[PDB]
């Protein structure tokens, strides 16, 4: 069909989606639905029980959030398969899902049933002309403008690693841990109530992302930090309230390089790159260690690099040039990558048609998918 | 023969790991002449012994061994006895005891039974010691294993400023059994050896055990990750190397794409 | 075809075995951390010992 | 948050306590008639006797339904309108977070502690909620003490006794010298 194939990156924290060729997403909306907990008793009131997007946003207070996806995982398919329907409505692209085919950026190692089940949801609930997965490393890269890196995409939801070589990703080589910035939005809730300020209500723990996104920075050297006397740093609430925020600001994103903080059984996120840079041979670990490329919203905390640049050549072997690439939109390298291959004429031999999924079945997606 | 040393050295390396006493008496046999080279240079398995004057089961190290003696570390003697009196002071006891205590816990926590026992003895510039830690599986179980590490620490006290210089060197021996009615009888052994350097602060709130204590346990949680992800992971992908259950024949469609894929992204620069 | 099921089935086996060792026997061995979850407090420890003896007694 | 929670029934019922020193008796009514119901709809549904209760100054109220609808809060803190877990969500959850490991001894060892235990039929209501909560084919033993509110004072005692006591607590010349830094190396 002549019309352009929609993106649609399924993030855990915002959905970014848009039409192919676009140099940047045009509807970045937050993954989750909002309810309304309070009672209409005055007729003309707010209409509806279900807000997504901006007029979640406006009128926050009077809705109880609840994130269907978890991990990079659909928890609830009921609002996932209504969010896509918002993404389709005249709020966002204002377009039929039968005339547009769709290409779809999930995280590596993700369970096969799940890719099943959203296959029946593009195929069966909307009639969509034809369905590509793909893998949000490979297209970051393309959207760089490099076919041989390592992309470190700490999320949301999830924390994975990927080495990839000349566009091809080595499956053997690939690290994924459940530890991500949710995680540490609800450890510095946990570490605030210690502190002496209250956040129990969903609406109220929007605040506390807020806050670590306007002010949180990771130490250089922790335990120099942690043992010195931190200046208490007041931050304003919507209300007008004043809350100190003191120490909190920086042991509260040390949980990246600390997961036994949080009392997780996994590696830090400096181990993560450095192991899945060693798992691959000899020839490419060099190029791979010279050629480090930053991705995810959880990087973006202030002196990230410094930290993570020290951790790596401390785990790294010796003699080692360790060079790390951070592209100044981290967020948008999925779908501008996405946007490229959807652009290109070998994409129709990629995808799987409607008529193509009916005749085999799940079985389709598996063949055809890379 | 020192050509003989270095092709035995190199043998052992290859030869099964569970086999190393059997295989080096053979070795040490055909060259008995460099018996004591052989013995202290190839890694073998921790010998346990009963010490009947505590009641404690103590693993045997090179160090407590005064000729053909070994000193228990709970009792502080020698089996057989001697009256050699090589104990190099009274405060060792105490802190070689106490440190026997800290690693007791230790191992009931992570490991959940097994036996540790820590050497200490002293040096003009800083006591040195061994900490050997030995777990072995349940007979009953289906699981089978062995779990080895020698911990070797070496401290120099500073004179001033109370800064000591901590090098640790651990040497772990790992044996696995998995009787699996689907795979059959699968064994995967493997030996990792490691060092690490750090310069910790010494006082009563920070004493000698409790830096030591960190960076023995630092040490084992870096080789453990290590061989499960690294070594472990590379032995899986040398297996479905050798053998593929999809056919190439269909493998060489979805490359014939990519390769396609990949010139047209060369194509459009 | 009995061939091709039999060492299919032997090599699915293996790596599963792999997954299972690590959850399972290699855990067995040697736990990541104690069943509290937590890295040992070694300061703790030697106070605490002395402490834990007599009031879990 | 009981107390205060019943008083707001009374005051609909037609009883008012504005007072701070009229509150301690609605406190006293609350700890003296109140019943945690085995079915909360079943007991609404029905007529009740709307027992009688004799005030200081000799006035008799009939506290009627606000008697069983006041503790409900305990299980469902919806109705004070705070987003939190109900006391029954709390000790299910509480296991679930721990290792595989431990969460079938943490079921068979439970204990109940707490003033707000004391609750007439607190045991068969929490017994019947964490059923619903808690995985299937799970045993689950409640061990509540008699001596509930003394619990913690007596383990003060025990622990006091113990020779090893002499170690734990600092001394005052201790907290002289490190200061707040004292009570946080030998707590922690
Ligand atoms: N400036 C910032 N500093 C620190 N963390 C941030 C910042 N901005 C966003 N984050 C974190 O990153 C998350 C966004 O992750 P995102 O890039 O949407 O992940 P995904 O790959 O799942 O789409 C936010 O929810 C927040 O936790």
């Amino acid at each position: 069909i002549a019309n352009q194939p929609v993106v649609i990156d399924n993030g855990s924290g915002v959905i970014k989606a848009g039409f192919a060729g676009d140099q940047i997403p045009k509807y970045c909306f937050p993954n989750y639905v909002g309810r309304p907990k309070h009672v209409r008793v005055m007729a003309g009131a707010l209409e509806g029980d279900i807000f997504i997007g901006p007029k979640a946003e406006e009128h926050r207070g009077l809705l109880s959030i609840r994130y269907p996806m978890e991990h990079g995982i659909v928890k609830d398919w009921n609002d996932m398969e209504r969010i896509w329907q918002y993404v389709y409505s005249k709020d966002q692209l204002q377009t039929f899902s039968e005339e547009h085919p769709v290409l779809l950026t999930e995280a590596p190692l993700n369970p096969r049933k799940n890719r099943e089940r959203a296959a029946e949801v593009f195929f069966e609930t909307f009639n969509v002309p034809a369905l590509f997965i793909s893998m949000q490393a490979v297209l970051s890269l393309y959207a760089t403008g490099r076919t041989t890196g390592v992309v470190l995409d700490s999320g949301d939801g999830v924390t994975h690693a990927v080495p990839i070589y000349e566009g091809f990703a080595m499956p053997h080589s690939i690290m994924r841990i459940d530890i991500a910035g949710r995680d540490v939005s609800r450890f510095l809730r946990l570490y605030l109530r210690k502190e002496g300020y209250d956040f129990h209500s969903s609406s109220e723990f929007e605040i506390v992302k807020a806050i670590k996104e306007r002010a949180c920075y990771l130490s250089i050297n922790p335990q120099k930090d942690e043992t010195l006397e931190t200046e208490k740093a007041q931050y304003y609430l919507p209300d007008g309230s004043t809350i100190e925020i003191g120490p909190s600001r920086f042991r509260a994103p040390e949980l990246l390089f600390r997961p036994d903080l949080i009392g997780e059984e996994s590696e830090g996120i400096h181990e993560v790159l450095v192991f899945a840079i060693q798992k691959s041979d000899m020839d490419l670990r060099r190029t791979l260690f010279s050629n480090i490329v930053l991705s995810g919203g959880s990087t973006l905390f202030k002196g990230f690099g410094d930290r993570l640049l020290s951790e790596v050549k401390k785990l790294a072997p010796k003699d080692v040039k360790i060079r790390i690439s951070a592209p100044q939109e981290r967020l948008y390298s999925t779908w501008i990558g996405g946007s490229i291959l959807a652009s290109l004429d070998t994409f129709k031999k990629m995808w799987v048609s409607k008529k193509e999924y009916e005749e085999d079945g799940a079985r389709s997606i598996h063949r055809k998918t890379f | 023969s020192d050509q003989q040393l270095d092709c035995a050295l190199d043998l052992m390396r290859r030869l099964p790991p569970q086999q190393i006493e059997k295989n080096l008496s053979d070795l040490i046999d055909l060259v008995p002449s460099l018996c004591e080279d052989l013995l202290s240079s190839v890694d073998q398995p921790l010998k346990i012994a009963r010490d009947k004057v505590v009641g404690k089961d103590y693993l045997l190290c090179d160090y407590n061994r005064d000729g053909d003696s070994y000193r228990s570390p709970w009792s502080n003697k020698y089996d057989p006895p001697l009256e050699d009196g090589a104990m190099p002071s009274a405060r060792l006891r105490k802190l070689e005891v106490e440190a026997n205590n800290a690693f007791d816990q230790y191992r009931d926590l992570y490991f959940e039974g097994g036996v540790s026992s820590v050497y200490l003895w002293d040096l003009d510039h800083g006591f040195a010691g061994v900490i050997l830690i030995k777990k072995a599986g349940d007979g009953s179980k289906k699981i089978k294993g062995c779990w080895d590490s020698i911990h070797v620490v070496e401290v120099q006290e500073k004179s001033s400023g109370r800064t000591a210089h901590y090098k640790l060197t651990s040497t772990v021996m790992l044996w696995l059994q998995t009787n699996k009615s689907g795979s059959g009888t699968m064994n995967l052994g493997g030996s990792l050896t490691r060092q690490m350097e750090k310069d910790e602060t010494v006082s009563d709130c920070s004493p000698h055990i409790a830096n030591i204590g960190r960076l023995v346990e630092d040490m084992e949680n870096k080789i453990r990750s290590t061989l499960n992800e690294i070594y472990f992971g590379k032995t899986k992908d040398i297996v479905n190397g050798l053998r593929s259950v999809q056919t190439f024949a269909d493998k060489s469609k979805q490359e014939a794409l990519k390769n396609d894929l990949v010139e047209a992204l060369k194509r459009k620069q | 075809k009995i061939i091709e099921n039999a060492e299919n089935e032997y090599q699915t086996a293996i790596s599963e075995n792999y997954q299972t060792m690590s959850d399972t026997t290699f855990k067995a061995l040697r736990r990541q951390l104690p069943v509290t979850r937590t890295k040992i407090d070694w300061n703790k420890i030697l106070s605490y010992k002395i402490g834990k003896e007599m009031q879990n007694a």
